[PDB]
């Protein structure tokens, strides 16, 4: 059920220690990574227009 | 979200800019608005030194 | 002799490089004043508004 | 007889239109372009000249023109000669002299009219007014064409071309400092010439005249230069210091200067390949890795395949020294593949690290990578295999056994185990906790990244440096718009 | 072609490399050689066959029957020519090209499918000709020749997805996407298995399921399986054909390595000796092992050697070099320590590394804007 | 020998280019310095000590002993780095003979504590982290430079 | 300058004159199974492939015998 | 004339050099005036206003607008609004006094 991600937790065999944690700011790295991936096509297309107009 | 909401059209801009290159038909500049977004984003940079002063002394 | 053609010659060539620096200041004044004409024309345009 | 006799005159006049139209468009375009203000308009024809040289480097012009087709050699500029004003009758002569050779036949030769090339430059090169730019723009393009095919006793003729070039302009110069667009262009023109007869230099003779004179001519280049042509003149000196100079007390850490804007859009790749080739003998791990890989990723304009195979070869050769060897993944070209085929078995054999077998595998079929000279870095690699292997042990578990991992590392002895492992600890690239409780050697091997471990001090310099590079890139997007609006 | 000679002549891979199974393949290959004009294929592959004692017996009859049917298709082509009609010439030249695909010669079938490719009155028959080049391109295992006519014939359909035309083209997409190692985009192709049917032309339905169970079983994670196949009733219908697949799905989803490793030898032996699935046998094994190790190691922070050795049913000496090679080579999680002889990882891959996933695009974008600085002035 | 003695081994690494001139290449003295310096790159001192008697009657064995006398400070200094701790039972074998020159000279050179037949290591990863005040001030100066470079021409 | 590429291309002509189409066809025996495949994955698959080419290539058939012995 | 060009040219060096801080002052001040007039024309657009209806667009940057009372008004549209708001059947809203449109209502 942790592999199913129904709640926050993780098991243990050697020590049996239970740890519960979460990462609230999920909407930051998604929008940032999408801006990087979308801007890659912008810079590459710019290099296509300039590479086309030069050589 | 507004930045990406304009970049989704800026993905289509290099096609028209790669076809016609003559004349401008869209009254939107897509530049000064993002400059203003950067100006609102620089508040973190300008106030980071303020937090450095409040934490320092 | 060999000074006005060699010593003052390289001094005049250094003056030509100074003319190149005044060409960088020159065209910087040119494009900065053309952008100044663009901002003046836009602010004057909203003044006409 | 009818095949080549009937199909013989179609081939020859194929390049005539693009060569005459090319020399008239670049000659009349450059002289007619900067004629009014040569000092004002600068560097407009630089990229045109280098693009025409790189465009004419793969010319198949001369394949059969040795048999009565050499008529292009005796002709030359003949533009407004013998008189500066009243050039109308010479405008008619432009069609006259081009039309005389085309009526029935033409008396031509190959090696006869070569020496008397200085008849016109004695009195008037082109017009007696634009002598420098028309002298170099007249002589320097057509001379490598006749001086092609360096072999077959052309070396002496190339020497005649040398003494003609220096004797006419570059014994010192025609005038001490031209100080114009033909001066800043003359830097890379004389430099490119030095690369042209550099094969003649390195062929049988060596450095005792001209490249030694290139220091006096190099600093005579005035110190106020942008160091573009001066740096290109430094490239031939560093390449002359590449094969066998071997003194490192002056150019290493003394050649390093203010470093002005020396880009040339190629000189970062080849110049940085040169300084990384010289900085690659002391086993540079941090600097030459990133900057030489970047130089590999640079220069995509003309060819990134035929020339980057050597910086790639040296790149991976110095990459396998650190234990982590990245192979060819993102580049698909059938040149680095064939170049890497003999080296692939050993560069893949580095990570496994078998001493006795691969030691015989190297010299077994080793011909070229060990015949490259002095076997220095491979004779360091023969005992670096165990250091990359023990670095893989540092990337492996902590506890070191006396039989399992010692027998696995082909080293079964208690003393040299902890001794050589300690020799890997004193390097400083790894982290270990030397403790002796019952005789076993432990290690903490904490390779945990700076996540939640002093982050501000960790990526502080990352933020400062990245904002410095991106901010000088902001300058690199502010200044070119000024170079756009400068003319209007 | 679409005849069973594609599969019978497709068993030449297991006929060639192993010498144990080379008896039944030459049994039904020699028995099926009298079908679909198999002369030229097995004559080309005669080096991997028996001697020439019985070989030269039927060649005299096949070489004359080839010329007989060929000249009958030529006479029929001449009878169809010089007459008003479009589909008649398409059927004559197309049938001649089908017989030239039966003999296995793509020269006259190349120019033949080029002529009838130029006589295509509609784009649907053009795509049918493209498929006629794909059915032989599977046997010829060409790379670009089968992607050129599909790259050109892909756009401008405008007639909608048919029941077996578009589905058959999607089947071909599954074929060339099984050839290539592309999985994250090939996991969407087999979703139309509801409309698929027994296609004797290229691959049987049970062979299509048997081939997609590898890309689906390995190329998908637990949420992807639970969403796609576990929720779908298709695998629930086709699991009753072979009881092994149900074991390799419920044992993998159930995380029972004691039976998955005992039964994995059938996946190892069955994985090889295949036409298009053999040369990739090294990637599925390692990728599935690292996928299972990331599956068990995902929900587990620390792991003792006792529960691990009992769970996987293998000695510690093997998992030692396993994880030792998967720290640097595999690159699945953080550094592992053996100070207590216990597998103990940290995995700080969320908090700081979730923000650090963009630094690679920041450095590559930094070199790309250095290229942007290289475009300046030249 | 002088370059390796003066800790100029980088000039040796760059100097390894002119010596393979293929002049003799079969004498033991031609390959002796490169094998000894390659063993220095390995760092194994046992092979040098066991190979001390392998040198022929060539009278530079005393100079090789001078080399060992000028590298014993670096080998002994690197083996006595003491990141966490080291026991005397290893220094008995790794170090030189029972002559108490190392424990006497190194007691006045290193200046460390001598415990009960053990070598203790102090000042190891004991540095206290910063108060985050100074890096905040230099971050404020960096912000000043960001307003400068970002808004200078304006 | 781009003029220094000529002797390097001459070295490429010497390497091509060593073996005449021998590595293109002999290496093409594997390239026909490697063509159109992503070469980024071929570094890992070729890494473990060449790593296991000496011994224990498959090793999956041996685990059934190693269960009772280890 | 030959040697006098240096010291005579120095006057042009000073006359062109003095323009640097001048164009700095103009480029730093005229944008402050640009945001002054920009916010001054921005603050004219007030929320309290009357909502009319759009009828037809006769040319670029100028069109007619039907008021709520039924009378048609001829008002030059503002330059900031793009051509997207020029829909013939749209819910345009002018100002109560300025009678200028800021944004249309869905």
């Amino acid at each position: 059920m942790i592999l199913d991600k129904k709640f926050h937790g993780i098991l243990d065999q050697g020590e049996g220690v239970l740890i519960i944690f979460d990462e609230p700011p999920v909407d930051k790295t998604y929008e940032a990574a999408l801006e990087t991936i979308q801007n890659m096509s912008k810079v590459v297309d710019s290099l296509y227009n300039k590479a086309k107009k030069l050589t | 979200n507004y930045n990406k909401a304009v970049e989704e059209e800026d993905k289509m801009t290099p096609e028209q800019l790669a076809i016609k290159n003559v004349g401008k038909q869209d009254p939107k500049r897509h530049l000064e608005e993002h400059v203003d977004v950067l100006m609102t984003s620089n508040i973190v940079q300008c106030l980071a030194a303020m937090l450095d002063t409040v934490v320092f002394k | 002799l060999e000074e006005g053609k060699a010593g003052s010659g390289l001094r005049q060539y250094y003056l030509s490089k100074i003319e190149e620096l005044q060409l960088i200041v020159n065209d910087k004044s040119q494009n900065l004043r053309r952008l100044q004409a663009q901002r003046n024309e836009l602010n004057a345009k909203v003044r006409l508004l | 007889p009818p095949g080549g006799g009937e199909q013989e005159p179609p081939p020859p006049p194929a390049p005539q239109d693009v060569e005459m139209k090319e020399e008239a468009a670049t000659g009349g375009g450059s002289t007619g372009e900067a004629d009014g203000k040569t000092a004002a308009a600068a560097a407009e024809h630089s990229q045109r000249e280098l693009d025409t040289v790189t465009l004419e480097d793969i010319k198949e012009h001369v394949k059969q023109l040795e048999k009565a087709v050499s008529g292009k050699e005796p002709r030359f500029v003949l533009r407004a000669l013998r008189m500066l004003p009243s050039t109308s009758r010479r405008l008619n002569h432009y069609v006259l002299y081009k039309a005389v050779q085309g009526f029935f036949t033409s008396n031509n030769a190959t090696r006869d009219f070569l020496l008397p090339f200085l008849e016109e430059p004695m009195d008037t090169e082109a017009d007696l007014q634009f002598r420098p730019r028309t002298g170099k723009a007249a002589s320097t393009p057509l001379l490598p064409e006749v001086e092609a095919y360096l072999q077959l006793l052309v070396v002496i003729f190339m020497m005649n071309s040398k003494r003609y070039k220096e004797a006419q302009k570059i014994s010192d110069d025609l005038m001490q400092k031209i100080s114009t667009q033909n001066r800043r262009a003359l830097d890379l023109v004389a430099a490119k010439c030095y690369y042209y007869h550099a094969r003649v230099y390195e062929f049988l003779d060596k450095l005792d005249v001209v490249r030694s004179f290139l220091h006096a001519r190099l600093r005579t280049a005035t110190l106020r230069h942008d160091a573009d042509g001066q740096a290109t003149l430094l490239n031939l000196l560093l390449r002359n210091y590449l094969h066998y100079s071997l003194y490192d007390q002056a150019e290493k850490l003394v050649s390093k200067s203010v470093f002005p804007e020396q880009a040339n859009n190629n000189e970062w790749a080849r110049y940085l390949y040169y300084t990384g080739r010289i900085k690659a003998i002391q086993l540079e791990y941090s600097e030459a890795r990133r900057t030489m890989t970047n130089a590999l990723r640079k220069a995509p304009q003309h060819t990134a395949v035929g020339f980057k195979q050597t910086v790639h070869k040296l790149l991976i050769v110095v990459e396998l020294l650190l234990g982590e060897i990245p192979d060819r993944l993102q580049f698909r070209q059938p040149s680095l593949k064939r170049s890497l085929m003999p080296y692939f078995l050993l560069t893949q054999a580095v990570r496994t690290g078998n001493l006795a077998k691969f030691n015989q595998v190297l010299d077994q079929f080793g011909e070229k990578f060990q015949a490259d000279g002095t076997y220095t870095l491979i004779i360091r690699l023969r005992h670096n295999v165990i250091k990359t292997g023990v670095r893989m042990i540092s990337l492996s578990y902590s506890r070191i056994s006396l039989a399992d991992i010692a027998q696995k590392l082909q080293l079964d002895s208690p003393e040299d185990a902890e001794f050589i492992v300690a020799k890997a600890i004193r390097d400083g690239v790894i982290e270990a906790s030397i403790n002796h409780e019952k005789g076993y050697v432990q290690s903490k091997e904490m390779i945990d990244i700076y996540s939640t471990r002093e982050p501000q001090l960790a990526f502080h310099q990352r933020i400062s440096f990245c904002l410095d590079i991106h901010n000088m890139s902001v300058k690199a997007m502010r200044f070119p718009p000024k170079s756009y609006n400068k003319d209007l | 072609p679409k005849n069973p000679d594609l599969r019978i002549a497709q068993l030449r891979f297991l006929l060639s490399l192993p010498e144990h199974r080379g008896d039944a393949a030459v049994r039904d290959e020699l028995m099926a050689a009298v079908r679909d004009n198999n002369m030229a294929p097995y004559y080309e592959a005669l080096c991997k066959s028996l001697d020439w004692q019985i070989d030269v017996d039927l060649l005299n009859k096949m070489k004359k029957a080839n010329e007989d049917e060929l000249k009958r298709l030529d006479e029929e082509l001449e009878d169809a020519e010089k007459n008003l009609g479009e589909s008649e010439i398409r059927d004559a030249m197309m049938a001649k090209a089908e017989y030239l695909c039966r003999i296995g010669d793509k020269e006259g079938a190349l120019t033949a499918f080029r002529k009838t490719y130029d006589k295509t009155v509609a784009l649907g028959h053009r795509l049918d000709i493209v498929f006629y080049l794909l059915r032989i391109g599977l046997f010829y295992m060409d790379n670009d020749l089968i992607t050129r006519n599909t790259e050109k014939a892909k756009s401008l359909i405008e007639e909608g997805g048919d029941w077996d035309r578009r589905n058959r083209l999607k089947v071909y997409q599954g074929l060339y996407c099984v050839a290539i190692r592309d999985f994250k985009q090939a996991a969407e192709l087999f979703l139309d298995t509801v409309s698929t049917f027994t296609s004797y032309e290229l691959m049987d339905y049970k062979t299509f399921v048997t081939y997609t169970v590898y890309v689906s079983m390995i190329a998908l994670e637990r949420p992807d399986l639970r969403e796609k196949v576990i929720k779908g009733a298709e695998i629930l219908e086709v699991l009753h054909s072979l009881p092994a697949v149900r074991q390799y799905l419920f044992s993998l989803y159930e995380c029972r390595y004691s039976v998955f490793f005992q039964s994995l030898a059938v996946v190892e032996q069955e994985m090889k000796k295949d036409w298009l699935f053999a040369p990739h046998y090294r990637y599925y094994v390692r990728e599935m092992r690292i996928h299972a190790y990331s599956q068990l190691l995902e929900s587990y922070r620390s792991l003792t050697l006792g529960y691990m050795a009992e769970a996987f049913g293998v000695g510690v000496e093997f998992i030692d070099q396993e994880l030792s090679r998967f720290i640097a080579a595999g690159r699945l999680h953080c550094k592992i320590d053996k100070v207590n002889e216990i597998v103990e990882t940290n995995r700080p891959d969320s908090k700081n590394w979730q923000y650090q996933e963009t630094i690679k695009k920041g450095d590559l974008l930094l070199n790309r804007v250095q290229k942007l600085s290289r475009v300046i002035n030249m | 020998l002088f370059l390796l003695s003066q800790n100029r081994v980088a000039e040796f690494h760059t100097e390894l280019e002119r010596l393979p001139a293929k002049d003799i290449q079969t004498n033991v003295y031609i390959k002796h310095p490169v094998s000894l310096e390659q063993y220095l790159m390995e760092g194994s001192y046992n092979k040098v000590f066991l190979a001390k008697g392998n040198i022929p009657a060539e009278s530079y064995t005393f100079f090789i002993d001078i080399l060992l006398d000028t590298i014993r400070d670096e080998i002994a200094g690197c083996i006595e780095k003491a990141y966490e701790k080291i026991l005397f039972t290893e220094a008995t074998r790794i170090l030189f003979f029972n002559t108490p020159k190392k424990m006497t000279d190194y007691a006045k050179k290193r200046g460390w504590v001598l415990g009960p037949n053990n070598y203790y290591s102090f000042a190891s990863q004991q540095q206290k982290p910063e108060d985050t005040t100074i890096p905040s001030t230099e971050l404020a100066k960096q912000v000043i430079e960001y307003a400068r470079q970002l808004e200078m021409i304006v | 300058m781009s003029e220094k590429k000529q002797p390097v291309d001459l070295g490429l002509l010497e390497e091509d004159d060593e073996f005449e189409e021998f590595p293109a066809e002999d290496w093409a025996g594997l390239d026909e199974d490697e063509d159109a495949h992503v070469w980024e994955d071929n570094w890992d698959d070729d890494n473990v492939e060449d790593d296991f080419s000496n011994q224990l290539r498959a090793e999956l058939e041996k685990h059934g015998y190693k269960m009772e012995t280890s | 004339d030959l040697y006098s060009r240096y010291k005579k040219l120095q006057q042009e060096l000073e006359f062109l050099e003095v323009q640097e801080e001048y164009i700095k002052d103009e480029q730093k001040n005229l944008k402050k005036e640009f945001l002054h007039a920009q916010e001054e024309v921005k603050r004219i657009q007030s929320i309290p206003l009357v909502i009319g209806q759009f009828l037809e667009a006769v040319d670029q940057n100028t069109a007619i607008v039907g008021s709520t009372t039924g009378s048609n008004y001829y008002v030059r549209i503002l330059s900031t609004i793009d051509r997207e708001l020029l829909k013939p059947n749209a819910s345009v809203a002018l100002h109560k006094h300025s009678n200028a449109l800021v944004d249309v209502l869905p």
